[PDB]
């Protein structure tokens, strides 16, 4: 009853007879040593999903139950490595020397085991850091079209965590191996590998590895979460995980759903994402911050998986192709973006200026449609349009160029207070550059005050510094 | 005793004796101790979904199905999911199964447990007695008043403010009307569930509320039965306690999607946008038990998420057919600081007529609606042309319209968590008095920012004094 | 271990091995039967095992026409996947799916080295990632989406937009002057195109360093599925066992997916979205991941991808978009306007467009051009509704320079001779960048827009203007 | 080798006991109705009826012909009207033939063809000057209802009279009255002296509509492999695609993009790839093809139109602006493109009119440079065309080069001193 014979092999799945005592989700071993997961249990048939090259499995081959749920090895050794969902390294840097394992399917922390998220995860992107704040323990989705800046935003986030004790995990799923290798090397060049774990599930890998990759990543992250450390897990596309799970279900003869997606696909995402939590002091301050990714085809957020992931997350950053091609970088739709943590995940200095910035952008979005007549509009409308143009120039950033929080606060303060209404629009970026150097030359006290007290410094001194720089400019 | 024969994710097939099959919606228990080290302990609850014949039933799981072995016995409880009801229920947090997920002890075995599936009250057991329920929110109390026993829907997008508005309704009603409140966390976010529990506990509403959470990370059956669990608690409180009882539901959208996922897992053919064929039947079976009867009344406030601003989606459109009052939460107002971001013109109530609220209330509400509509029409002209181009009456209507527009926003008792400012409670009489005074031109000399976030028009005068006017 | 054919369908065949010795998946099977009387037809067919079933049965996809197959026919098992002959013999020759020559140049020697067409992709520690600009001479391609030497390039297009013509110019501009090695695999393309390209390759003296694989639209789904794998094997031997730079051209990689979808239902797999295979992504990834550069050698791969019904959101092109470094999107709307190569200047983006890879000047001019074109696209609705006069002076300048740029992004092709009677042009990247920087500056504002169509360098624009 | 029918539906049957039936065979029903064996399963054989299936009932015996799907062919088919199975449908008696050709024969390989070296003078100004067609091309005619596509095919077949080329007309799903009118038009112009007509009307079952173009292609193949030159016209490939969709759905095959099967591309491909220009070693024969596609509301970016465009070597877009806009047949030259190009034309035509298409595309773009617009409108008006009369190329090349009925009469009535030079070269 612990041993069966496979009766059907095909297309990454198998069907076996006689695994009477197998559990749902258990692990099984084939005659060639390839692992498998017994997913579908039926009256006289067991559906096995193949976790390796299935070419070597033929009908009639022996299959043996292992009596063990999948466990991912985890430890402090994984930091700086690139592994697959099973935890085996994919680089040539030798084996990972861990000594403990965590179950891949584990319970999320309960309702009373958590705490209101209050400490900000400093992305380094001014638009996100101001208008779509993120805090440690949040589940924030980044959703957009292809080639808009999702992976770049995540990589910049991971880059910015150098001196923030902010351990990061990057689950690369569905990407071609060359893209993952480029991501790894560009993380290494900026020094992120000192605190980053990369989980790789490329396209050529069997679809169950794609399905399991975010589970393995969050399982690795939970180990550091439970020790009081702060963890960030980024899934570069949950869309491809959903596609792989739908493929598995269809092969396993499960009834289709909305778009042939399985009935429980929502469950599959939710029990993943809700594993990202901030814990209370009784369990330790350790938290986990999730950044799921979703790709929309015709900017259609109305599909099945995009709607599910939008429902799950605490906020959504919408990246738009038309914004990307119009020179707005990193093309964040601050009007359609949402954050249910909001000011709870911001510095007080950042809050005091981000509220006014949000008001300015809300006013500006009410006069875009009138810009067609913008040559001969009202004085107040013209002033609002000019402030919006200066704002959208201020929020523009370059690739792999994180900005410290204090300087973000200071530039947003300069923008909101009206010190930028005299300079020409096209110069704003140059301003945002030179002023920063000015700070590092003279405004070190202001930056130190912001970094220490986490609150805006004396406003008249800030105005005097701004006036001195404007004289310099 | 039956035995499990097929496991396909959250769907479990159980085979029974030749004639001793359980009924539909009956609760079954799988409690299995690991016989060896190769298996795991199992504590799972199933609900009989339908019958396949050959002494076999298809059931839906309310917990994780991982670790199930074909052949392990299943306990037939002979009744649907039972839920603790009454005094013991108050001040506690339960899951879909009625088990308290808090750390404040548990529920004794010898207590009254009600089934969560029951036919709705009959035609002659009903009672239509329209009476306004005062909530304390100016915009709601004026432009879309609620009624006792009614179903009030808060439609909105992603960050409009539905959950904070539910929190205020709970807090205000508990602190002023002293009513029993039940909260159903349908597809509840564990983060938002924790925040809700903490803010209930901090403000003392914990003793006037009983929270039911169906976690978002739970199988769809739990997420689509937790609403019925909360409804069962509310119905006990209505009947056996008599006084008005309120039932707040986290999101109806997540209950419809849980039902859709359950149907898809069961294998039924989808309808409309993939939804379950029996969507209307399930929503009716929920919303038809929320009625005022001869024994008492159940008021219900339900938040509805509208995906992509598609009001023609099956879930919101089907919800629209049960709601006496519908309040539309608009992101555009929220970005402007107007809270609760209630759309003044898209908010409709069954009881906005003189026969229910009085001639003065109806007249004031209609005048406010007309002024706001005229301002909306004049938006384009004031944006392109200057305010000088408008006539004197248009200038006056916009002048007053901005004052009303900000005045509908009020400081929130729960927003002290976000913005720190203490909140306020505004009686309906004082609400209509303030709006009438605004429409009468008594305060055209106060700058609009005075009306930004206050409770009473006297508070508007006080704030105008505070700014140094 | 003879087998017996039990079921016959169009592209799929079921076989039974009653002796309990089944073939592995992807094993090759042979039907080699001679008509024993007047009521049968002699048949020579190759099958590729795809699935296993219960009771000693295998579902295979035939590689040629199944007409004439009779239930109970004898089956031979080769004991290995389809082994194609690889090495030096492939150079200067044309093969069908099975690696058998069709160029009437003689039979490949039997004892030649053969390699299977099914192998796993290179592992993570094996691939080499490095971006070096590959100069094609095409203005829009080298400006707004430069190609990467050793990378993967995709020309996405609908029906009749210019995929094959663009492929021909890439061969005429790149493969001719490169000292590496070349492989062309015609997957689901026209046989006329294959013959014409073969003649163009021979008379240009390039066939001496090129191998060809041809399985076209007239062939069953299995042939169109395995042509790409055979060509990939041929290029992979050169990359791995020789370490030479390779240029791998695939004139339609979409037909591999389409042919997999044709046999999806008959294999016994439930329909996915839009009726595609449930395993579209996995089947495509198991192929596209083998097309890659390695520390042994680089492969510059150029694949043309057909877009059904001119819908880029179709599952196959959408799934393919994640497998390519550089992407070129061909638009029907631009083709109808006379703008060839009909490359979408916005939707086509490449990983190489970085300030540190192509320089600051190139990045600046490319981004400014794209911003101007996007601004023009957004202004088009206002122009339609309000008009042209209501536009501001800045918007008028934007529209002017945007029309000039959109015309100037087109260029006369070499392969366009037979379509235009005009000789082709080759534009160096420096010339392209200088011309566009001068166009944006306003140096050539006064020249009529007509002069900017089907032109070479920027001085050719003024030369055309002298003709008016 | 006989079986008993166990199921018979809407022109698709399932039989039992056909042990030795080859896939794609021909089978005889008890009442003499032909059928083709499509699918062979473990216990039953799937058959597709090729005629009136109402006379076939369960239990009727079915015999095995021992022959693959074949159509009769020869010289006797010239001037005759036959169904897809080669049985005559006109009242002109039987057709006496000796040879048969398989329906699904393999296309010539990649080494058996050669580039299009010679013209196929259709006889319409725009088609022969702006969108040239060669003797081995597959040029698609695509357009809405009306728009004069069948007219273009009839004029082509009529003008092929002086040429030494056989012509074939395949009618898919067309009204039998319209087919009768077309046949009598070809008779009155003498086109039946060299033309075969294959008919499959709307009342016919879907299998016959699906099968007809294969019969036409095989009939042309007999002449092309013999060294002769052929021209085959499919009166609507959209209707054949619809018939195949129906036949597949009756077989319980899951549909695709627009309910069409997955084979709906391949179905056309293996057809239009049998049209080729063979090399000099292969006898030098050729088989031109003129597929027809009907577009709903002129939308060309649909599924079947894009399939056929992917398969053919060009297209001629006849837009609906004919009988409420004049200038018929109007040509959307910005979309009507010939992929063979100037190799098809003669040297004189290629010299004179190599720039018309780009000028027309640019002019259509600019109607969304006063001299350009004037010249473009002149290029639009010059290509005006007349009724079903072919116009010879030899006197039309100089008319095109002028940039004209007065020119037409002036050129020839002043002698042939210009005509003969180009008639020779
Ligand atoms: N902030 C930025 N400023 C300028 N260019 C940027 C920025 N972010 C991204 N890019 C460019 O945009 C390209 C797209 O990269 P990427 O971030 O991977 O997009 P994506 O969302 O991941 N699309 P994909 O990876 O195909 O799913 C990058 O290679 C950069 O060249
Ligand atoms: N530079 C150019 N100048 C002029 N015509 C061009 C140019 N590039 C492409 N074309 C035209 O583009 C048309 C389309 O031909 P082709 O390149 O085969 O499209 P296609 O994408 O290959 N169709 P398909 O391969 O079946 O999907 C041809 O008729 C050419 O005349
Ligand atoms: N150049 C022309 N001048 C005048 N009438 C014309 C011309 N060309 C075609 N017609 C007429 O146009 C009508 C339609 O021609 P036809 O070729 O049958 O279109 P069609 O493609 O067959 N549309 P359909 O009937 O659906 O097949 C006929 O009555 C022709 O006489
Ligand atoms: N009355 C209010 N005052 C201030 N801020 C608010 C108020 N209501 C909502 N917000 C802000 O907007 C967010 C809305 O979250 P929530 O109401 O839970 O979203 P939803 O309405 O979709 O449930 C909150 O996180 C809070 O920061
Ligand atoms: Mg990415
Ligand atoms: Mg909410
Ligand atoms: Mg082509």
């Amino acid at each position: 009853s612990d041993v069966g014979t496979v009766i059907q092999v095909g297309d990454g799945i198998a069907r076996a007879h006689g695994l009477d005592n197998v559990m749902s989700g258990e692990l099984v071993e084939f005659a060639n040593g390839v692992m498998g997961m017994a997913l579908n249990l039926e009256e006289n048939n067991v559906g096995i999903v193949i976790l390796g090259p299935y070419t070597g499995i033929k009908e009639g081959d022996e299959v043996r139950r292992t009596g063990r749920i999948m466990e991912v090895p985890v430890g402090e050794a994984l930091i700086g490595r690139v592994v697959n969902p099973l935890g085996q390294p994919v680089d040539g840097l030798g084996p990972v020397e861990t000594t403990e394992t965590r179950p891949i399917e584990s319970r999320a922390p309960g309702v009373m085991d958590r705490r209101s998220v209050h400490e900000p995860l400093q992305t380094g992107i001014k638009a996100i850091d101001a208008l779509v704040p993120i805090g440690r323990g949040q589940r924030e989705l980044i959703i957009g079209d292809r080639q808009t800046g999702k992976t770049s935003v995540a990589i910049d986030t991971i880059i910015n965590q150098k001196d923030q004790n902010m351990i990061s995990i990057y689950v690369a799923i569905g990407q071609k191996e060359s893209t993952v290798r480029t991501v790894v090397e560009t993380l290494r060049k900026h020094g992120a590998l000192d605190y980053t774990i990369v989980v790789t599930a490329s396209a050529s890998q069997p679809a169950p590895l794609l399905f399991l990759a975010p589970y393995a990543g969050v399982a690795m992250g939970e180990y550091f979460m439970y020790k009081g450390k702060h963890v960030l897990v980024v899934y570069d596309d949950l869309s491809k995980q959903a596609a792989a799970y739908r493929e598995l279900s269809l092969l396993l003869r499960r009834p289709p759903g909305r778009e042939a997606y399985p009935g429980d696909i929502f469950y599959l995402h939710s029990r993943l994402l809700e594993r990202a939590a901030k814990l209370s002091d009784a369990k330790g301050g350790g938290s986990l911050t999730a950044l799921p990714f979703v790709e929309t085809q015709a900017g259609d957020i109305s599909a099945y998986i995009p709607t599910n992931v939008i429902s799950i997350t605490d906020g959504q950053i919408f990246l738009q192709s038309d914004l990307f091609f119009s020179g707005v970088r990193p093309a964040i739709n601050a009007g359609l973006s949402v954050s249910r943590v909001g000011g709870a995940a911001q510095i007080k200095a950042m809050k005091k200026v981000a509220g006014t910035l949000r008001l300015d952008l809300a006013a500006y979005r009410e006069l875009e449609a009138f810009a067609q007549f913008g040559s001969d509009l009202d004085k107040a409308t013209q002033a609002k349009l000019a402030r919006g143009a200066r704002t959208v120039e201020v929020l523009k950033q370059d690739l792999h160029q994180p900005i410290p929080v204090e300087k973000q606060v200071l530039i947003i303060y300069a923008l909101t207070r009206g010190f930028l209404d005299d300079i020409p629009v096209e110069d704003v970026r140059r301003f945002e550059k030179e002023f920063y150097l000015f700070l590092d030359q003279n405004g070190q006290h202001l930056l130190e005050h912001i970094r220490t007290t986490k609150d805006l410094p004396n406003e008249d001194d800030l105005n005097k510094a701004i006036e001195a720089f404007k004289k310099t400019f | 005793r039956g035995r499990v024969i097929q496991v396909m994710g959250p769907v479990v097939d159980v085979k029974f004796e030749n004639g001793h099959l359980p009924a539909i919606y009956n609760a079954l228990k799988i409690q299995h101790k690991a016989r060896n080290e190769n298996e795991v302990d199992i504590d799972l609850t199933l609900e009989v979904a339908l019958h396949l014949g050959d002494d076999t039933v298809r059931t839906i799981a309310m917990a994780s199905t991982d670790g199930l072995i074909r052949g392990m016995e299943v306990i037939d409880t002979g009744a649907p999911i039972s839920v603790p009801v009454g005094e013991v229920t108050l001040g506690r947090v339960f899951n879909v199964l009625g088990e308290p997920i808090d750390l404040e002890g548990d529920i004794p075995a010898d207590a009254r447990r009600d089934p969560i599936h029951r036919p709705a009250p009959k035609f002659e057991e009903l009672a239509t007695e329209v009476e306004i329920l005062e909530t304390g929110i100016k915009v709601v109390d004026l432009l879309a008043p609620y009624i006792k026993g009614g179903k009030i829907g808060l439609f909105g997008g992603a960050g409009v403010g539905k959950t904070v508005l539910i929190q205020e309704l709970i807090h205000n009603i508990a602190q002023e009307h002293g009513g029993i409140s039940v909260f159903a966390g349908v597809g509840e976010r564990t983060r938002e569930g924790n925040d809700l529990y903490h803010e209930m506990k901090d403000s003392g509403v914990i003793s006037k509320t009983a929270m039911v959470f169906g976690q978002m990370n739970e199988p769809p059956g739990a997420r689509m039965r937790v609403a019925l669990t909360g409804l069962t608690m509310a119905e006990y409180f209505r009947d056996e306690q008599g006084q008005d009882v309120l039932l707040f539901i986290d999101n109806i959208f997540r209950f419809t999607q849980a039902g859709s996922e359950v149907s898809a897992l069961l294998g039924r053919m989808p309808s409309a946008v993939g939804y379950q064929p029996t969507l209307a039947t399930e929503m009716g079976q929920l919303q038809e038990r929320i009625t005022s009867t001869a024994k008492g009344s159940i008021t219900s406030i339900q938040a509805i998420y509208v995906p992509a601003d598609d009001y023609t989606d099956p879930a919101p459109a089907t919800t629209f057919s049960h709601l006496d009052a519908t309040t539309n939460l608009e992101r555009k107002l929220a970005e402007m600081g107007i809270y609760p971001a209630v759309d003044p013109l898209a908010s409709t109530s069954r009881a906005l007529a003189p026969e229910i609220v009085g001639e003065e209330h109806y007249q004031v509400a209609r005048k406010v609606q007309q002024t706001l509509q005229r301002y909306k029409e004049l938006q384009d002209i004031i944006a392109i042309l200057g305010m000088d181009e408008l006539s004197d009456e248009d200038k006056l209507v916009v002048h007053r319209a901005r004052r009303i527009q900000f005045f509908l926003s009020q400081n929130f008792h729960v927003a002290e968590q976000f913005t720190g400012q203490p909140g306020s409670y505004v009686p309906v009489k004082e609400t209509v008095r303030g709006f009438k005074e605004i429409l009468e031109g008594k305060y055209d000399h106060l700058p609009e920012d005075a009306f930004r976030l206050v409770g009473r028009i006297e508070e508007v005068v006080e704030k105008a004094k505070a700014m140094g006017v």
